[PDB]
Formats: structure tokens, sequence, C-alpha cells
């Protein structure tokens, strides 16, 4: 997260870290045994870390649980990045104030809605600086038109832009799969962008409201 | 020769550590790959990297 602020220990209870020997992506806890993240974060041997703040030191509120199943959306396209969504089943159920699930949206959010994006990704636009603690960023959802003018012929109906056209505030490498929560509902998944915090290049997110049925049914039949 | 190409992080935002052949140094080094749109000078281990590009 570039241009954000320290969230504060366990203030984002649904935020998880996907670890494969080191933090490589974020994710959201939407059920005591399920996590939602990005399809491009698919990797074998994933260990999910919950109740994390400082990802580098064991503080005592953590729960490390390995994944038993990783289900990438059947229509995920690695070239176009369309349907960049994945579900991870925990090997055992998490014990749910510091660890809690986030609700799925009942409906899609509108342009202008303010959302909270969080993660342990790079905090520099020109450079590399990964934080110990979780960073937060409040960014508004942008209209489909400006998103499309920012990324010509790249935005699908399953993606939305959020951020600032002036730049300086954005998600970045290491934030993928993390939550974009608006009005207490999970509306997006950190997905892609062009650099980080660049002017006229807002971040692109997976539009979660479009997958709620697939999510609920997939969780129930696995 | 794709072995001479600079490492490509790509548009996605994961922080996945991969290897690329650094012809200037004559060795495989690590870099951060974003998770999508990988170019060919991007390997999962130093051994794969050396086997494909070693000596380029
Ligand atoms: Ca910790």
């Amino acid at each position: 997260i570039v241009g954000g602020y320290t969230c504060g220990a366990n203030t984002v209870p649904y935020q998880v870290s996907l670890n494969s020997g080191y933090h490589f992506c974020g994710g959201s806890l939407i059920n005591s045994q399920w996590v939602v993240s990005a399809a491009h974060c698919y990797k074998s041997g994933i260990q999910v870390r919950l109740g994390e703040d400082n990802i580098n030191v064991v503080e005592g509120n953590e729960q490390f649980i390995s994944a038993s199943k990783s289900i990438v959306h059947p229509s995920y396209n690695s070239n176009t990045l369309n349907n960049d969504i994945m579900l991870i089943k925990l090997k055992s159920a998490a014990s749910l104030s510091r660890v809690a699930s986030i609700s799925l949206p009942t409906s899609c959010a509108s342009a202008g809605t303010q959302c909270l994006i969080s993660g342990w990704g790079n905090t520099k636009s020109s450079g590399t600086s990964y934080p110990d603690v979780l960073k937060c960023l409040k960014a508004p959802i942008l209209s489909d038109s400006s998103c499309k003018s920012a990324y010509p012929g790249q935005i699908t109906s399953n993606m939305f832009c959020a951020g600032y056209l002036e730049g300086g505030k954005d998600s970045c490498q290491g934030d993928s799969g993390g939550p974009v929560v608006c009005s207490g509902k999970l509306q997006g998944i950190v997905s892609w962008g062009s650099g980080c915090a660049q002017k006229n290049k807002p971040g692109v997110y997976t539009k979660v409201c479009n997958y709620v049925s697939w999510i609920k049914q997939t969780i129930a039949s696995n | 020769d794709f072995c001479l190409e600079p490492p490509y992080t790509g548009p996605c935002q994961a922080r996945i550590i991969r290897y690329f052949y650094n012809a200037k140094a004559g060795l495989c080094q690590t870099f951060v790959y974003g998770g999508c749109r990988a170019k060919r000078n991007n390997f999962k281990s130093a051994e794969d990297c050396l086997r494909t590009c070693g000596g380029a």
C-alpha cells in the first residue's frame, strides 16, 4: 500500500496473509474455513496466516493453517486477468475479535463509494519497502468510464478501478488478493495496475458482487 | 535470446520470488514477480534457471 497508514493491530480481522515461506499475497476470511483471494495468487503449499499484524514476528494472536484446497475460478484468464478470483479452503476451521470473517455484498457498489484497502505490500512507488505491520488506505470506487479510459480495452465487466487519478495512493506488489471493503462488505480483491501510485493509473480490482452466487455455492459443495 | 532480457514483474500485484538469468553477472538472481504475464526469463528455482540460461 503506497500512501496509506498503519491500520493498527487487528483492526482488520478478516485480513489474512498467504505464506509460502514468505508473504506473497493477501486474502479475506469470509467463513471460518474459507478465504477468498486472487487467482494469480495460486501457488502450491500455501499456509494461511490469520490474526497477523507484524508479519515478521510472532505476537501471540496468530493462527497458521495450511490450505486443503485452492479453487481458481473455472473461467480465470491469465492473459486478460478476467475472473481473477480464487477460494482457499482451510485444512481446519479458524477460531473466530482479532480474527473474524467479512460479509459478502448483497449488491454492487457505486462510483464514489469510499472503501478500505489493506495489505503488507510495497509502500514505495519509486522503490522497494515492505512493511512489518498492516497498512490501510481509504480510496473511492471510480466510474466505469474513467477506469476504461485509464486502461483502454482492458477493463471487463468483472473489474473496477479505485484510487486517485493524481496518484500517490494505491495498492502495490504484495497486496494482491487482499480486501477492498466498502460499507462493511467485501466489494473487491486487489488485482492489477500499471506500476504503483502513478498519476492517471488507478488500481484495478476484481468486482466481488458479480461472484457471490458462485462463491456461496462453491463453498457449500466442497 | 530471452536469457538476456531484463526481469519482468508484470501488472499483477503479488510478491512472488522468482529467478532470472543475469547475463552481466553470469548468474541467476532473484526478483519480484507480480503473478501474471511472465516472460521467459523467469524461473521457479536457480537450477531451472541455470539449466535453461546458464552460459548465455
Ligand atoms: Ca505476527
